DNA sequence: CCCATACTCTT
DNA sequence: AAGAGTATGGGTG
């Protein structure tokens, strides 16, 4: 969706927004993993252990 | 490039290069991560030491 | 939509003035030649940047027409861009690559 | 925001400011400045007579431009009048000379 | 003389007297009625003006023959 | 306002050097200037560069050849025109490239250029040891030999300079009065 | 290309970018990799201890 | 540290301005500045815009005033041309504060000093302004004597005298 | 904060 | 009776 220029990192120090970039890449694939086992209907029990 | 060959010749140089920055530095996919920032093995035990 | 035919015929080799607040150094005010878009934002050649301090996360700009004859080539022959390239200060180039280049 | 004419002040005789009262742009001392260390002289002149406070040449830049004539006639500022009134009503002769 | 005025400043010699002398041409052009020197190739009078003077055609001396010669011209017909 | 006033005056250009480091060559000090002098070479009396020459970037070449270490240049501050200066005591328009042109306001441009980069300064608040080879020379020495075997200078404005090779002052150092000296003038270190 | 091992520039991009002198310094660099240093008191006496 | 007067009086005005150029150039180098002398030395010839009379000869000045250099200067070589002896001088060094305060336009004067005393001043004295520099005709709307107007500017003094 | 002026103690 | 020094006021940001 957005294309962001690596070159504004380095020189104003604000490491955060990499982390929360990484972070919330774990969390879309989290999502997408549970949407998948939505999609193909599966057990309560699955859904639950993961 | 100015000082031998002139002004016209100078600013047409000055937009090539320009342009075949632009067009390599988008080619290289260069980015920026959290593995970039190599720290030192020795930092600990220089610390200890201090 | 005949006038917008008229507009692009009128503004062929009109130049205009662009400057940025605040004004230090006579680099401030330059001319260039206008080219007509869409939308509602003022496109800016990545080279003068620095000649205007100017980066892209909400500065504003602005433009002045020259009228007669002698302001038109003034702005051509004495404030155009291509002719501001080495700096009146110490004589190095100013038009010089950064970042991305 | 942009503007070719409209509205001005009562007192100075200089265009508005502010998008609201759909004013112009102001030209302050530093851009005056620039100008000046370009040399280009009719430009300066041009922005400070028949584009801001001379009534009777905004009218013939105008007339002009519409008849394909690109060429002005400028005169006094309205404002320089302003300050002499301002001036003589403290007690002090100001005049022009010849 | 579209994108550098380089030519015409080595001509004439001065920025100033450039700017000068092309705006008297372009007058002449644009509200005197006369015709360029030059094939005008869709440019305005000052551009014409510009590509005349960076050609050699154009300067403050010939301008002043040129309108001396014409005075001239016109008061021998005007009986 | 003019263009020459065709004075003979000027100022002395000299490389920039503090203590034992290089801060200013030379050619960055005299390109664009217009020589006050005939500037000779260093060993013989032959004319290198003549009377009023603009020093473009061939002569600066030219000069750093021979090893030139001193010119004298016109500078506005000792210009005959009044109520103005003339094009020869400025010289070189910086922003264009070649002489400058009569009509120019040069003190705007002054004032501006001087005052544009002040955003970037800070507005809130026992030897001498040479460390190139070469030799030492002294200015405004007085030595003398004492009872201990000791070279000391009874002169209190002592300078002492490192010439290289080619007859340039490497380093410079101020030596104080009552200082002993390892080595005589002239001596290669 | 014959098998051995060499030691050449390296390719990291915060490496890169600082070398070539599109972006950052030494200064910066040496914040987000070692030590940051040691800091001043709004006097401007230094603090003993540094981060 | 030494003032730059005793530097200005002892030993002429090139030590003065090397002086004033190489503390400037020193305090702009740190930051990695670059600036050319040229700017500075126009400054410093600014300031040194008055001269003080130690002796008047055959001139019309007195012995303890403070007078335009370039007066003195008009005046020592007219009298030398009729064959009299000029006048002698000392330089003086002031402020840029100081020296923009001794303008001979009031005009130019009021646009940015205090505008009440120098046009009670210019009252009490009935001053005639010539309106020769850029901010009068800034002013009043003319062309700059300066740049594209500069020629204009010469022929009204081809026409007025 | 910096400079000019009226009032006070000293040689 | 001059002369150097201190308290007060104006204009500047
Ligand atoms: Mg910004
Ligand atoms: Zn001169």
């Amino acid at each position: 969706d957005i294309v962001l220029n690596p070159l504004g990192v380095p020189s104003r120090m604000n490491i955060g927004q990499i982390l929360e970039t990484h972070l919330g890449m774990a969390a879309k694939g989290i999502g997408d993993k549970i949407n998948a086992m939505l999609k193909q209907q599966q057990e309560v029990a699955k859904l639950r252990e993961f | 490039c100015y000082r031998i060959l002139g002004l016209k010749p100078t600013v047409i140089f000055a937009d090539q290069i320009m342009y075949t920055g632009f067009a390599y530095a988008a080619r290289s996919g260069a980015s920026v991560g959290i593995d970039d920032m190599v720290i030192p093995e020795k930092k600990h035990e220089i610390i200890s030491e201090a | 939509a005949v006038v917008w035919d008229i507009l692009d015929e009128v503004i062929r080799e009109h130049p205009v003035l662009l400057n940025r607040a605040p004004t230090l150094h006579r680099l401030g005010i330059q001319a260039f030649e206008p080219v007509l878009i869409e939308g509602k934002a003022i496109q800016l050649h990545p080279l003068v940047c620095a000649a205007y301090n100017a980066d892209f996360d909400g500065d504003q700009m602005a433009v002045h027409v020259p009228l007669t004859l002698e302001a038109q080539l003034e702005a051509r022959a004495l404030m155009m861009s291509t002719n501001n390239i080495l700096s009146p200060a110490n004589g190095e180039p100013i038009i010089v690559p950064s970042q991305d280049v | 925001h942009a503007r070719s004419t409209g509205s001005y002040s009562l007192v100075t005789q200089q265009p508005l400011g502010g998008k609201a009262q759909f004013g112009g742009q102001r030209f302050g001392e530093m851009e005056v400045w620039a100008l000046e260390a370009y040399g280009a002289a009719y430009t300066l002149q041009e922005m400070l007579t028949v584009k801001s406070d001379d009534v009777n040449g905004r009218t013939k830049m105008y007339k002009n431009i519409v008849d394909g004539n690109h060429q002005m006639e400028p005169g006094m500022p309205e404002s320089f009048n302003v300050l002499l009134k301002e001036i003589r009503s403290l007690g002090i002769n100001i005049e022009l000379e010849d | 003389a579209r994108v550098t005025v380089q030519d015409a400043v080595e001509k004439i010699g001065n920025r100033f007297d450039l700017v000068l002398v092309a705006a008297r041409r372009a007058r002449q052009m644009q509200v005197g009625g006369k015709d360029p020197l030059v094939p005008e190739e869709n440019d305005k009078t000052t551009v014409i003006a510009l590509r005349e003077i960076e050609e050699g055609l154009i300067n403050n001396q010939i301008l002043d023959v040129r309108e001396r010669q014409e005075q001239q011209e016109q008061e021998a017909a005007e009986l | 306002t003019e263009d020459d006033c065709g004075t003979h005056e000027g100022i002395m250009m000299t490389p920039v050097i503090e203590g034992g480091d290089v801060k200013e060559p030379l050619r960055d000090r005299v390109l664009g200037r217009v020589t006050a002098e005939d500037v000779l070479k260093p060993g013989t009396a032959d004319i290198l560069v003549p009377r009023n020459t603009l020093l473009h970037e061939q002569w600066c070449d030219l000069l750093e050849e021979n090893s030139v270490d001193a010119v004298k240049v016109r500078s506005v501050v000792s210009c005959d025109t009044d109520f103005g200066v003339c094009a020869h005591c400025y010289g070189r328009d910086l922003a264009r490239g070649h002489i400058i042109n009569k009509g120019e306001a040069i003190g705007v441009i002054a004032a501006q250029s001087i005052g544009e980069p002040g955003t970037q300064l800070t507005m809130r608040t026992s030897s001498i040891q040479v460390k190139n080879k070469g030799s030492i020379k002294l200015s405004n020495v007085k030595s003398v030999v004492n009872s201990s075997g000791k070279l000391v200078i009874t002169s209190r404005n002592t300078e002492l300079k490192l010439i290289d090779e080619f007859g340039r002052t490497k380093e410079s150092y101020k030596v104080p009065y009552g200082a002993v000296l390892a080595k005589g003038d002239g001596e290669q270190v | 290309r014959d098998g051995q091992e060499e030691k050449q520039v390296s390719f990291n991009s915060i490496y890169m970018m600082a070398d070539s002198g599109a972006r950052g310094s030494a200064a910066q660099i040496r914040q987000l990799a070692g030590m940051r240093g040691l800091m001043a008191k709004p006097d401007g006496s230094i603090i003993e201890t540094p981060i | 540290p030494e003032a730059p007067h005793d530097i200005l009086r002892l030993r002429g005005v090139h030590a003065v301005t090397r002086y004033i150029v190489n503390e400037v150039q020193d305090v702009y180098r740190l930051q990695g500045v670059k600036i050319n002398d040229k700017h500075i030395e126009v400054i410093v010839r600014q300031m040194l815009r008055k001269a003080t009379i130690v002796n008047a000869g055959s001139s019309d000045f007195l012995e303890g005033e403070q007078v335009e250099y370039s007066r003195v200067k008009i005046a020592n070589r007219e009298l030398e041309a009729n064959g009299k002896v000029g006048a002698t001088y000392s330089r003086d060094l002031l402020g840029i504060t100081k020296a923009s305060l001794a303008t001979e336009s009031f005009i130019s004067a009021a646009s940015f000093q205090e505008t009440t005393r120098v046009l009670t001043e210019a009252a009490v004295a009935g001053k005639r302004d010539e309106l020769r520099g850029l901010k009068e005709n800034v002013i009043v709307g003319r062309l700059i004597p300066a740049g594209t107007g500069y020629a204009y500017h010469q022929d009204r003094m081809r026409r007025r005298a």
